[PDB]
DNA sequence: GGAGTCCTTCGTCCTAGTACTACTCC
DNA sequence: GGAGTAGTACTAGGACGAAGGACTC
């Protein structure tokens, strides 16, 4: 059973640690089992522990005051862990989400190892870039490429993108499979340098040696 | 140099020879034909640089031997254009070909025979006759599965396999693969030769379906095909046809029978609302029932419910509707038998009446 | 035996460009660190690092062995290209190889690069020994087909033309079909009695270099690493394998290793480098010497009548010049230069006869009165105490370089003259390069790794502008580099890659920088590079290397601005018949014009050459230069050192009497230094002042004086100590005080560190004064010319207009009908836009428009225009800009009716064009 | 909305209304279908703002009124693909229209009728009916002279001149003009109207050759055409057309008749050796004799000599052969008559036996 | 030390070929 | 109604032109 997710946070840091001083605000995750969308969503909103960044606000909307009463990552720690444990996590811009994930994990102080030890972390962007080199292979790009609509959807925020990623994911990994097509003692001659050739050689080495102060052939 | 032929002896040869031409033939002499007159034998030539086509017409009226090379399309149309029973008189005047018939006169540029490219003589290894009919059915029934332009350029073509008393053809895309095996009625040595797509198109075109047998000769790196008055020669592409024995489904355990026409009609209708590029329609089979459904990007749904002979366990499989309609078009029969494995394996399809052909279209798993 | 059991005979540097990875020196140093005595470098169709190869051979005690690998065309394998390795055994082979390379380029080629016919080995034959090309050779490919008859046909050619000099190439690198080829090659070798040689087909030092080379290839070819279509012909085993590694690979065929030692002994080519093969020429039945003496005495007579047009004064002032002339003439003749002088003076004269004002650069050549006498230079050196010994020093037995340049516009005309002169193939242009510097390598690796434009450019714009910039330097200078490295996986992968490729050779080199002259065919000395059609030959050795191999060069310098002056002069001299004014000779101008100095003191020196900087205009304002000497000084003044050491303020203050002038210092001065230091108000500013002070104060020769300035540049311990003594007793011998002489020497040496070359500054400052006189003496064509020159720059065009506006210039928008090529002045219409002034439009379309206007009358309307001129010439895009610019305003009063009518009319017109061409009488009336 | 209709009523209309609709229109609703139920009537409307198509089919089966707009192409493909004799029940359900037939069920996205541009009411000005067969003749015999994409927007269409009881047709590109006028037996107003190229293409297209009267109503700026329950409205195109009396050759003095098929087969043949860009032939005509010559730059040559009925002086004139081949093809008659003026002017060419139609083709400069 | 000569790569536009659809022929 | 040929639409490839980073003394 495989898990499609992209986790939206209190903006990004472009510089230094993209996770430093940031925490999770929304989890939008869609469940895909046997390449069918079950609709068993874990879609929750979290404690910001900080200000939502002006840029992040404009991206998909979400107000700081809305995520204040909502529970913290500690109240859904085991809940979210068992939801993704032993399953496929392919995410867009993996550096961002993984950074946050492991960050929250260390904040629990239960010595819980990083998500990548019990869950399969794969970036989808890397795979798309590999498949379509020189094309924009962002999620929205691939969405439009495989004719998936992310504009006329009532679902706003993380759940929008999770849905889209699931469709993109299935499209790339369903494009079509393959007809695995088919996959002593002897003579020969020793050519001795003639006396003329030997003399040219000697003269050439003389030059090397007289001008440079060594001859490795005679060392 | 002169010859006189009747338009009607030249018409079908000329049409046939003009088929391979359109390539914007860059080496200008390729836009022309090689005429060889020697004896009372006029030889006709069509070449696309990769293959060669020879026809003879006998000359009953006065002639003088020699050779030249005249522009193909234009000469074909002139002759096709002339009335039935027209007296066509050709004659070389120095550097031009003169064509007279009646009161009309034409003076054509001429390029010398010695500039026209010749593909080499080779020696025969396998030789056989068969009815044209058999070769016609063979190609027509399966040609649709060949690649157009692939990295595996050798799949732009078809496996020819002779062995014992069997002719066996198969062709593939890398997506779907079409197979046919036929008895040929003569003991045949084992040989494999791979002919380019343009080759098979031209071969298709030379079949009038009539009773003149087709007789082909196969050399080391070439093939020659004789039907009646025409002789075809192409060279072969290097080798490595992938192993068809590997792709065969290993005991497809479910048996599924349904009327070819009904089935094809329902696919055509359902296809209108599939993915434009990949033609994805989805199949649900259960005991005595088939539900077809497909998705289109705009959330629209086309759907068929149908009465389907099927014994076996329930499973789902969807794949490209264009490829399956292509096989239903090659299946010139009322009923289809499908033998299955699973949603992630190659498939077998046969006509419930002929095991002669074998088909595979792959699934996509959505 | 002696020590060596094996040498590598198949290895490329990155200068093969199709492949190779390590630079030349590093490759040689690895070979030597491995304790092998010889090594073949066989780059693809070039010997670009041969100078470096031979210098590294000498240095390390290593014998260089000369070769190359190839792409061939034989009739036996048809269109398929196969590989060949060619060894030159001697100088016969060297010349054959030089000719072979030239022949490949002369034939032309495709994307695959230049190719040879196998039968060119008939002519290009003697003293050469051959390897098959391995699996990818003629014979290898035929062997892999398993066509024994084809193989036999192929070898037969080498049995005819290369008996005992044709080898079986042996390769065990574990790559596809090498074992099948090897099996067939061993059969052939025994069947035919043949000798074999083993190589390692080396492309890199260590197996970890493979990744970098993969990416190197991909960058050149323009393909991405993970592209399935990308050729994967190479393996990580293509590294510098040791003696022992190769000994174990081929422990079944000992003779294969031993035959490398044998071949290496037979391969001995001498190409002598670092010593001159000078060019030259005769004239009449006269000596080259005497021809120069003649043309210079009589050239001096013209200049003397220009300088002193009173013949009484010319006679009294003359002796000085004749003595200078003969003093220079003696050094020139006794060193044996006069062929050189003659070529260049002929060249300068011919470009005057034809419509070519001559390119400004002279190096420090303004120090030569002979150059001036011969019309090579433009300035009186005796007026400004200009010194020949800065430019050619007689006390030094070395390179003359007279470093001659010319204007761009007329390069083909000069290439042509020098082909008429020497033979087109006996003359060559010289390569300049591409290597992959910091910005390029980032952008190129980024695209290969599949990034959008925006991503990668966000990185490369953080790499500083500077010429010598490296990634290591970039990361220390710019804190954002370390930051994005640690914060971005894509940037990390990219810089890790860019670190391995930093500085690497990128491809074929752009054109020349300057053009070289041999005394015979250029191919007598090197093989060249030529363009896609095998034309426009350029030398495979670069500027420093090609001249170190002995041949004299001729530079491009496109300070083009000559073109401006030229055009403005043509336009001024048309105003001759309009009011009977004689045509103007920029060389004939007075040096003291007040309008010129008024405008300069107002700092309005935009487009006045070298004084266009805002900062430099700030300096001019403070400095208030009121004589020509001050104009020569401006380039020497605008430098960070002199300004920020108080020297600029001293100079400005001593100029206006606000600080007393000393010769040179308040305490440490002497009046005999006054003639030397006069022009600079007692400040030691120039290299040539240093030299004059050693001559006058301390009795140095001018050449010994130049040797002291050179020694002050180096600052070495022993060096100075000796000259410091000569300088002491030389002053003593002239009765000048020792302590004063030495204390002035300390000041000279302080300021020698900043000291700029006055002759080099003056040659260029002459051109600034020309642009100054021209601007002021008529701010009226000049402006047009300024704009013409920098037609490309929108920013500058805008700047120039703002300059016009401020001036009382200004200024009309274009007209398609009335306009000339570029800006033109009718008397009343101060200015009309040129056509070329329009931004987007190409040169072809501008000419098209005007051409049509010429044949027809002035364009009546929109429609009229379209009909006369097809879409080929003027695209719709083009047309749109024209309307929007307002060149059309006269016709289309409404900037917008005509915009709507465009597309339809264009198509209409053509439908008309085709109707004309064909065919065909039409019907009805009209619209 | 809910109704059920008979495949057979709906099929021909579906083909009529879909066939001109461009694959990808500029304004999406142009690809969708207006469906209107009122009374026992389904009205289907396909338009492109230039022309407008309405079809009606009577509803004998249970229904519920309403309107919608669905994708034209796909709807037509669906209906074409339906099984023989299919009675299809369709229903509006929320945002989808559901299409049923037998066990097949389909579901299409929907745009409302209200969004669709209702083009304008106008009052009829001139009214008449005529046999379908006359109209089809009039149009077929003449349509080949129109331009493609002309700046003189009034040539991209066909000029009708109506006077008394006659209608006359004309279309032209400035090199040839094509007329047919025939008596229709009704007193009309005096008025001329130019209908757009695509309008006339489609009107011709729907002219099932049969019994049905064709009735048309023209307004001042639109025209409407009724055949049965297909009801057509288009705007008209404006410009100030040139005078056909200046294009008609004034008094062609020299006369030439010849057998049309012989003439035509010979020109088809001379056409082959004409330059591809210019399509040029030269005509040499002399007393009772006719000679065609052409050439190309390649210096290939054709000559025809034929005997023709000609009284008059010799004459030399060249044409674009495409222009005359196009009239000879449209002229479906046995004997032709040429009446010639001079080398710089119009030539008259016509069926020797009819004069309903008129052709002038302009000469060339070679 | 600055600027010009240098090409090459990126973006846009036009031209040519191929495929599909529709009309005319069989 | 189906097959063959023409016409139209869409895709693919190549050339042109404006931009940029670089290596020359």
């Amino acid at each position: 059973r495989q898990i499609v997710l992209d986790t939206e946070t209190t903006g990004m840091n472009q510089i230094g640690a993209h996770y430093e001083g940031h925490k999770i605000i929304e989890i939008g995750a869609v469940e895909v089992v046997n390449r069918r969308l079950t609709g068993n969503n874990f879609h929750v909103y979290l404690k910001p522990d900080r200000l939502v960044d002006p840029e992040a606000f404009g991206v998909h909307g979400i107000a700081d005051e809305f995520l204040l009463d909502k529970p913290t990552f500690a109240e859904v720690a085991d809940e979210f862990m068992d939801y993704i444990r032993g399953a496929e996590l392919v995410i867009h811009n993996a550096a961002f989400d993984i950074g946050f994930m492991d960050y929250e994990f260390s904040l629990l102080k239960r010595d819980i190892p990083k998500t990548n030890t019990f869950c399969k972390v794969t970036d989808s962007l890397a795979v798309a870039r590999k498949m379509f080199p020189g094309k924009r292979n962002s999620l929205d790009a691939l969405c439009a490429r495989y004719e998936i609509d992310n504009s006329k959807r009532t679902l706003h925020g993380a759940l929008l993108d999770a849905q889209i990623l699931a469709e993109v994911y299935l499209a790339m990994t369903g494009g079509q499979l393959s007809l695995p097509l088919a996959m002593q003692a002897s003579k020969l001659r020793v050519v001795f340098a003639t006396d003329e050739e030997i003399a040219a050689h000697e003269a050439r080495l003389d030059l090397v040696q007289k001008k440079g102060g060594s001859c490795l052939w005679r060392a | 140099m002169k010859f006189t032929v009747e338009r009607e002896h030249l018409l079908k040869p000329l049409q046939q020879v003009s088929g391979p031409l359109g390539g914007r033939p860059t080496l200008p002499i390729l836009g022309n034909l090689l005429l060889q007159v020697a004896d009372g034998t006029l030889s006709l030539t069509g070449t696309d640089l990769e293959m060669e086509m020879v026809a003879r017409v006998a000359l009953v009226q006065p002639h003088e031997p020699g050779a030249t090379t005249v522009p193909a399309r234009k000469f074909f149309d002139i002759c096709r254009g002339l009335p039935e029973g027209a007296e066509i008189a050709v004659q070389l005047e120095g550097e031009r070909m003169l064509v007279r018939s009646g009161r009309s006169r034409f003076s054509l540029s001429t390029l010398p025979a010695a500039d026209f490219p010749n593909l080499d003589d080779w020696q025969s290894e396998v030789e056989f006759t068969l009815p044209q009919a058999t070769m016609k059915r063979l190609i027509e029934a399966t040609q649709f599965s060949m690649a157009h332009q692939d990295v595996r350029y050798y799949l732009n073509g078809m496996l020819f396999e002779t062995e014992g008393e069997e002719l066996r053809t198969v062709a593939t895309d890398g997506h779907r693969l079409a197979v046919c095996s036929m008895p040929i009625g003569q003991s045949l040595p084992s040989h494999s030769v791979i002919v380019p797509r343009k080759g098979v198109i031209e071969l298709m075109r030379m079949l009038d379906g009539g009773d003149n047998p087709l007789r082909v000769q196969i050399g080391s790196n070439n093939i020659r095909a004789h039907v009646g008055d025409f002789i075809f020669t192409s060279k072969l592409v290097d080798g490595r046809f992938p192993d068809y024995r590997r792709v065969l489904p290993k005991n497809p355990d479910k048996h599924l029978e349904a009327g070819c026409d009904l089935l094809k009609q329902a696919f055509a209708r359902a296809a209108i609302l599939s993915n434009e590029k990949f033609r994805g329609v989805r199949l649900y089979v259960s005991e005595n029932q088939l539900k077809i459904t497909a998705n289109n990007p705009e959330q629209e749904e086309a759907e068929e419910i149908l009465d389907v002979t099927y014994s076996g366990a329930e499973m789902e499989i969807g794949f490209n509707v264009s490829y399956v309609l292509d096989v239903l078009n090659a299946l010139k029969c009322e009923n289809v038998r499908m033998m299955l494995t699973d949603s992630v394996s190659s498939v077998q399809i046969e006509d419930a009446a002929s095991q002669s052909a074998a088909y595979v279209v792959m699934p996509m798993r959505l | 035996m002696s020590e060596p059991r094996f040498v590598h005979l198949r290895v490329h540097s990155d200068y093969s460009m199709i492949d190779g990875l390590a630079k030349t020196a590093p490759l040689v140093k690895k070979a030597a660190a491995l304790g092998m005595p010889a090594l073949a470098i066989t780059d693809f169709t070039n010997l670009c690092g041969l100078v470096k190869f031979y210098g590294a051979g000498h240095g390390a005690g290593i014998k260089p062995i000369v070769g190359a690998d190839f792409n061939v065309q034989c009739d036996l394998l048809g269109d398929e290209l196969t590989h060949l390795t060619v060894l030159a055994a001697n100088n016969t082979g060297y010349q054959n190889l030089t000719l072979l390379i030239s022949k490949a380029y002369q034939r032309g080629y495709g994307a695959a690069g230049p190719i040879i016919d196998r039968d060119w080995l008939i002519e290009l034959n003697e003293g050469l020994i051959l390897l098959s090309g391995g699996r990818m050779g003629d014979v290898g490919r035929s062997l892999l087909r398993g066509n024994s008859a084809l193989v036999d046909e192929c070898v037969a050619f080498y049995e005819e033309h290369f008996p005992d000099r044709y080898f079986l190439e042996l390769i065990r690198t574990g790559r596809p079909d090498e074992e099948s080829y090897l099996h067939a090659a061993v059969e052939l070798a025994e069947a035919r009695g043949l000798p074999v040689v083993a190589t390692n087909d080396v492309r890199f030092i260590d197996s970890s270099d493979f990744d970098a080379h993969e990416i190197r290839v991909a960058i050149h070819d323009g393909f991405t690493l993970d592209d399935p279509k990308r050729p994967r012909n190479y393996s990580p085993q293509q590294y510098m394998r040791s003696e022992e590694e190769m000994c174990e690979l081929f422990a079944d065929i000992p003779e294969a290793l031993a035959n490398t030692v044998e071949i290496a002994k037979r391969c001995n080519v001498t190409v002598r480098l670092g010593e001159y093969f000078l060019p030259q020429f005769p004239t009449g039945d006269m000596s080259t010497e005497d021809y120069l003496v003649k043309r210079a005495k009589e050239g001096l007579e013209e200049r003397l009548a220009f300088l002193f047009p009173d013949e009484e004064e010319r006679l009294k002032r003359r002796p000085e010049y004749d003595e200078r002339l003969e003093t220079e003439l003696q050094v020139i003749n006794q060193m044996g230069f006069p062929g050189y002088f003659l070529i260049v003076m002929e060249f300068i004269q011919w470009s005057k006869d034809n419509g070519v004002p001559v390119g400004p650069g002279r190096g420090s050549g303004a120090g030569s009165l002979v150059a001036y006498a011969l019309k090579i230079t433009d300035l009186d050196p005796l007026e400004f105490d200009l010194l020949f010994e800065r430019f050619l020093n007689p006390e030094r037995v070395s390179m003359p370089d007279f470093d001659v340049d010319f204007c761009m516009e007329k390069r083909d005309q000069v290439i042509e003259h020098v082909a008429d002169m020497y033979g087109r193939d006996a003359v060559s242009q010289i390569i300049t390069f591409g290597t992959m510097a910091a910005k390029a390598v980032i952008r190129d690796v980024g695209r290969v790794l599949g990034h959008p434009y925006g991503f990668v450019d966000r990185i490369s714009k953080l790499i500083p502008p500077d010429p010598g910039m490296t990634l290591a330097k970039a990361f220390e200078a710019e804190p954002q580099l370390p930051e994005i490295y640690e914060a971005d996986e894509e940037v990390k992968a990219l810089i890790d890659m860019a670190r391995k490729l930093e500085g690497v050779t990128r491809n074929a080199g752009k054109h020349a920088g300057g053009v070289v002259i041999a005394p015979t065919k250029i191919t007598d000395f090197a093989p060249l590079y030529c363009d896609e059609e095998g034309k426009h030959p350029v030398t495979q050795f670069d500027k420093s290397d090609v001249e170190y191999a002995g041949l004299v060069k001729f530079d491009f310098l496109g300070l083009r601005t000559l073109t401006i002056i030229n055009w403005a002069l043509e336009m001024i001299n048309k105003r001759r018949a309009k009011n009977g004014e004689p045509p103007l000779d920029i060389a004939a101008i007075p040096l003291d014009d007040k309008k010129s100095f008024d405008m300069l003191q107002r700092s309005e020196t935009t487009a006045v050459f070298q004084l266009e900087s805002r900062g430099m205009k700030d300096l001019i304002k403070r400095l208030q230069p009121d004589c020509f000497e001050d104009m020569i000084a401006l380039v020497a003044l605008f430098r960070p050192g002199p300004l920020q050491s108080g020297m600029v303020d001293n100079f400005i203050d001593r100029k206006h009497g606000r600080e007393e002038i000393s010769y040179p210092d308040v305490q440490w001065q002497h009046e005999s230094l006054k003639p030397v230091l006069e022009p600079t108000y007692g400040i030691i500013l120039y290299q040539e002042q240093v030299m004059q002070i050693a001559q006058v104060l301390s009795g140095y020769t001018l050449g010994g004086a130049d040797m002291l300035r050179r020694a002050m540049g180096k600052k070495k311990p022993e060096e100075m100590a000796k000259q410091r003594s000569v300088f002491a007793e030389g002053a003593e011998k002239n009765g000048i005080n020792a302590e004063l002489a030495m204390k002035i020497f300390d000041l000279v040496e302080k300021f020698a560190g900043y000291g700029f070359n006055k002759s080099h500054s003056a040659a260029y400052a002459l051109v600034s004064y020309q642009t100054l006189w021209l601007k002021a003496h008529y701010p009226a064509e000049f402006m047009a010319a300024v704009m013409t020159a920098d037609m490309d720059n929108t920013e500058k065009v805008v700047g120039l207009v703002d300059e016009c506006w401020r001036m009382g210039l200004k200024i009309l928008p274009p007209d398609i009908n009335s306009g000339l090529y570029h800006f033109h002045v009718n008397d009343d219409g101060e200015i009309v836009y040129g056509i070329g002034a329009i931004k987007g439009v190409g040169e072809g379309p501008i000419e098209a428009i005007i051409e049509a206007r010429n044949k027809g009358g002035y364009f009546r309307e929109l429609f009229d225009l379209c009909a006369r001129t097809d879409t080929k010439k003027l695209n719709r895009r083009v047309l749109e800009k024209l309307i929007m610019s307002g060149a059309f305003d006269r016709l289309g009063p409404h900037r917008a009716a005509l915009m709507n009518s465009l597309g339809d009319a264009l198509k209409a017109a053509d439908q008309h064009a085709k109707a004309e061409a064909i065919g065909q009488l039409d019907l009805f009336g009209v619209l």
